[PDB]
């Protein structure tokens, strides 16, 4: 299902962390006019699909960022990567009961966004791990 | 060198732009602020904070899109013509601002004491122009009262509603009431309220 418990994120230490790693990127993002995650990602997304396109910006993020990116901004990609993990494997089962259009065009304007900014629209997906974490959190509970 | 510590002050989500002079600083250098929206190009300058000596400048109104994240910058010439520009980090209203005292009324009774907390009135504007209190906005926000007797015994009480009431107490006794604002999904936590209060005779 497409949900994932409260306790998930009511963790000081590992939120701070992600947090943290977000400013420290965001910081190092010197694009200004770009906003990769936000209520235009949505554009068009019934309210009980939110939690499902959230779990394809993750996966995206996971593999085409995080993980090309595992080298910088340490201590905190470090922890922060694994737990992100857990959340995106936890929303592994989660599926919708219809068409994967409207969402995956949107999804898809974002992965586009980011190749197009290269190696800097991967360092401002992490500077916006914070706008991820929240959307994560507000879309699936 | 010129311009140090250029960053957002946020309480209540009243959020004042602030920034003090550098080593190389002075006493008559004058300040410009632009404000923007992060996701869009443009800088648009601050109507009123054009050229100002103060150190600090109102953007309330500016950044108080609870969807949006914004920029400011400051640019400050010196009296030599010289001139410095720097800018905030990101700034997201929902996550730096920090929260007032609840607005609590205690009322003290023969052997309870009553606790109401009233809505706290925001800044920041829904679609037919009314304001929006903390609750609407933090959504998981709840309250943590406390009842202290003395320094070994307290009572505590917790929730979303306004009205709480401490049962159990002694007539004509004094009694020491704390009331705090907790927002778990932003872990944040308002400064405490506290009321002394004693109940009535009998
Ligand atoms: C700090 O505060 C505590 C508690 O405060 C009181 O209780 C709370 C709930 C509020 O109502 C306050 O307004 C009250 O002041 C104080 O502890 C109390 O100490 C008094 C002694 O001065 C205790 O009263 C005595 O209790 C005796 C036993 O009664 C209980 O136990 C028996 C056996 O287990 C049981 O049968 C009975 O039903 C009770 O459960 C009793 O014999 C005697 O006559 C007298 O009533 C009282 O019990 C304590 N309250 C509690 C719940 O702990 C501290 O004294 C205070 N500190 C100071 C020094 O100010
Ligand atoms: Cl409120
Ligand atoms: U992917
Ligand atoms: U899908
Ligand atoms: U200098
Ligand atoms: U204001
Ligand atoms: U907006
Ligand atoms: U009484």
């Amino acid at each position: 299902h497409c949900r994932l418990d409260k306790s998930n994120f009511q963790q000081p230490y590992i939120t701070n962390r992600t947090f943290m790693l977000a400013k420290e990127a965001s910081l190092a993002d010197q694009n200004t006019d770009v906003r990769l995650i936000g209520e235009k990602l949505f554009h068009g997304v019934s309210m009980s699909e939110r939690c499902y396109l959230m779990k394809q910006v993750l996966q995206f993020t996971l593999e085409e960022v995080l993980f090309p990116q595992s080298d910088r901004f340490q201590p905190y990609m470090q922890e922060v990567v694994p737990f992100l993990a857990r959340l995106s494997n936890r929303l592994s089962t989660c599926h919708i009961e219809g068409d994967d259009l409207h969402i995956q065009r949107n999804v898809q304007k974002l992965k586009d966004t980011v190749k197009k900014l290269g190696e800097s629209g991967e360092i401002k997906a992490i500077g916006e791990l914070d706008l991820l974490f929240m959307s994560l959190r507000n879309a699936c509970i | 060198d010129l311009l140090q510590h250029v960053k957002f002050q946020s309480s209540n989500f009243e959020n004042i732009l602030t920034w003090d002079s550098g080593p190389e600083g002075t006493p008559d250098t004058v300040y410009s602020i632009e404000y923007k929206t992060y996701g869009e190009r443009d800088w648009v300058a601050k109507k009123g904070c054009q050229r100002i000596t103060r150190k600090s400048c109102d953007l309330t109104v500016e950044t108080g899109d609870l969807q949006e994240l914004y920029y400011a910058r400051v640019t400050a010439v010196s009296a030599g013509g010289r001139s410095a520009t720097k800018m905030t980090d990101r700034f997201s209203s929902l996550q730096h601002t920090t929260l007032k005292p609840p607005d609590v009324t205690c009322i003290s009774k023969v052997r309870s004491i009553q606790m109401i907390v009233h809505p706290t009135p925001t800044p920041i504007r829904a679609g037919d122009g009314h304001r929006l209190t903390l609750e609407d906005i933090f959504h998981d926000l709840f309250y943590h009262l406390e009842l202290q007797v003395n320094r070994t015994y307290q009572m505590h009480l917790g929730g979303k509603q306004r009205e709480y009431e401490f049962f159990g107490l002694t007539p004509d006794t004094e009694f020491l009431g704390t009331i705090m604002i907790c927002v778990p999904t932003w872990a944040k936590e308002s400064a405490p309220y506290m009321c002394r209060v004693k109940t009535l005779p009998d």
